[PDB]
């Protein structure tokens, strides 16, 4: 299923999987729905890379239809914590959490392919139970919505009011439109 | 391997070696002929199969 | 004086081989 | 798929797993629901690290949404038993059991990321059958509630009355708020 | 995923799984429901360790919620047959089979963590068929109860009458309370 | 997860599985319901063991709740065919098929643990279809019933009439009772 590759070295050569081979080149893949299991795996990869070279950049390819908010924040904090700058590239799709992790990259290192769609919307959740319990959970999700908007405005540069009105409902953005908002800094179409 | 390389570091450069007693008409044994290898050119040839990849 | 001289040995190692259920 | 990494050492190059590689650095991952199977794995990891060098602190990351209280106490009892100090770091989410193991770390070595969330609530349970059996199980879970609250008050420093009152209903605490409550000591934002 | 650890030896370094590494140290794990498949696995480990050193004690951890009786009578018979003493440490939970396998350890080498829970009840069963067959199956389950009740009295020191009055219905016992009945001997709280 | 063990010899270190390691010691495990896939596996082990040393005894551990009659007979015929004696040891439970293969061991080399349970009953079956077809299967199963009883009487040393009367319905025999019936020769309690 997963192809295996070889890395010619002076001493000899060793076999690696396609995904682990790219990890050696400081490349991390964020594919599929975001959850705790894959998020922690990405966290481990980020920590391991900064130990080998805390000065080189790290590339994070994002293609995912969103996911859990808590799992995603674990990645966001890890990116802002480590010293090396993390470059984010969007390939195909970027949803609510994917877009937040896309714009959370370092300045001037947030790219996106020309034929890519980006969607941003407010968090969604629910809780069944007593009225008192519903109230407690309602305040928590509301605070998350505000915090997410505040962080988005920081990286994008737009005002908090603009983000609130734009993210009230699903908002689809293309690669050129994303640059205007501030989610990305450039578009990659051809090499050099 | 490495052991032989560590023994030539002074033969290729120069040292007073202890040549085996004799292989000719020399009568004594303890003579242990002393020769200076500081003016003896040393050519070394090999095939280095694999060095092309390293380069 | 007739006296014998000993010589070192190959100094070979003992490699290990692992086996898995399949 | 779990990536494979290579570690260059004096003896040569060894290919380890991303999770196993971090285990050598006194790092243990606590992800997902807490159960008997994963708890025993964490217990084994702690004991193994203690034998190697029982002087260096152990790092335990916590991105769990909760679980059974029996398997969680097994980890808690192991943490307080071993000589080295277990440093807990909250990454993303910390639920009832996830927060009981976060505050149960060495004093001064409890950390939480800025966007991490912490939740604490009383134990859950239930039982079906004869009224006599219900009485036995009802009194047992109550003892756990009182015992867990007692331990929570010890590490946090809050009075037992405050812990009992706040644990009646689900209580959400952000990273800064958790520092005042006593669950954690510091917040990690940027390296150095 | 089970992490892989390395062990340094004179011949060289070898990589083993965490469970296998602990097996070398005469440590057996009893987790989850008890069944024939896992029971035979534990029996094999006990027999293997006996041959390696029939004079060194064996440690058996018990974090199980109970299971099949027949599966648990093989382990018990194997522990009483082998010469080396089998120490038992309760980790989190010990139900009927777990508690029966916790008090069956060598006298003076039984332990229970401070926050561990022990539960003892009577054997459960049931049969559907003709009345004649129901009687045959009913008499057999009543013999297992008497047989297990007698074995517990021998290992705990309590009278058979007390065991019959305490096992009729579920009885939950904390670690300090287990020391007073005889299921365990001491409680491990710290290294020293 | 089956643990890995090490075997030290003057040929090199070799890592073996717990079950595979015991196979080298003439030990075969018979666990779970008897079926064709596991039966053929046990048969292969027996033929392989006699090749190494056709004089040494082969130990067969039986812990099973019964199974298919055809699958069991494959093992029975193989046991009585090979030159080395097959020693049967009952741990846990031995049902109809398990008991037949237990008493089928070499005379004087059948053992049972003190708390082991043995059960014997007539074979089961059933067929749905035309009446003519039912008579064909009805006579076939009856022949098996008589054939099994004849073999049971031969090994146990009892009369064919006694076996039929006792096997009419489920009959549970403890280890001490199995010795009187003839299913086993002795009981193993401690390593003397």
């Amino acid at each position: 299923l997963v192809p295996m590759v070889i890395e010619q070295t002076s001493r000899g050569e060793r076999s690696f999987d396609i995904y682990s081979r790219l990890l050696k080149e400081r490349v991390i893949f964020l594919t599929g729905q975001v959850e705790d299991h894959m998020a922690n795996l990405i966290v481990a990869q980020m920590l391991f890379l900064e130990a080998e070279n805390p000065e080189k950049d790290i590339y994070l390819y994002i293609n995912s239809p969103g996911g859990v908010i808590t799992a995603g924040m674990s990645i966001y904090d890890t990116m802002q914590f480590i010293k090396p700058d993390v470059s984010t590239i969007c390939m195909g799709q970027a949803a609510s959490m994917g877009a937040f992790l896309l714009t959370a990259g370092a300045k001037g290192k947030r790219f996106c392919l020309p034929n890519s769609r980006v969607m941003i919307h407010q968090p969604l959740g629910g809780y069944q139970g007593q009225a008192t319990d519903i109230e407690i959970h309602a305040r928590e999700i509301l605070k998350v919505k505000g915090r997410m908007n505040e962080l988005m405005a920081l990286h994008t540069g737009q005002s908090l009011e603009q983000i609130e009105r734009d993210t009230e409902r699903d908002r689809f953005l293309s690669a050129p439109e994303a640059v205007e908002y501030g989610l990305v800094d450039s578009i990659l179409t051809h090499r050099n | 391997g490495e052991g032989v390389q560590q023994a030539l570091l002074k033969l290729i450069e120069g040292t007073v070696a202890a040549v085996p007693p004799q292989g000719g008409r020399k009568h004594p044994q303890q003579e242990f002929l002393q020769v200076d290898t500081s003016k003896i050119l040393f050519i070394c040839g090999g095939a280095f199969a694999g060095l092309d990849k390293v380069i | 004086e007739r006296r014998g001289s000993h010589l070192g040995l190959i100094e070979v190692e003992k490699p290990l081989y692992c086996v898995e259920p399949f």
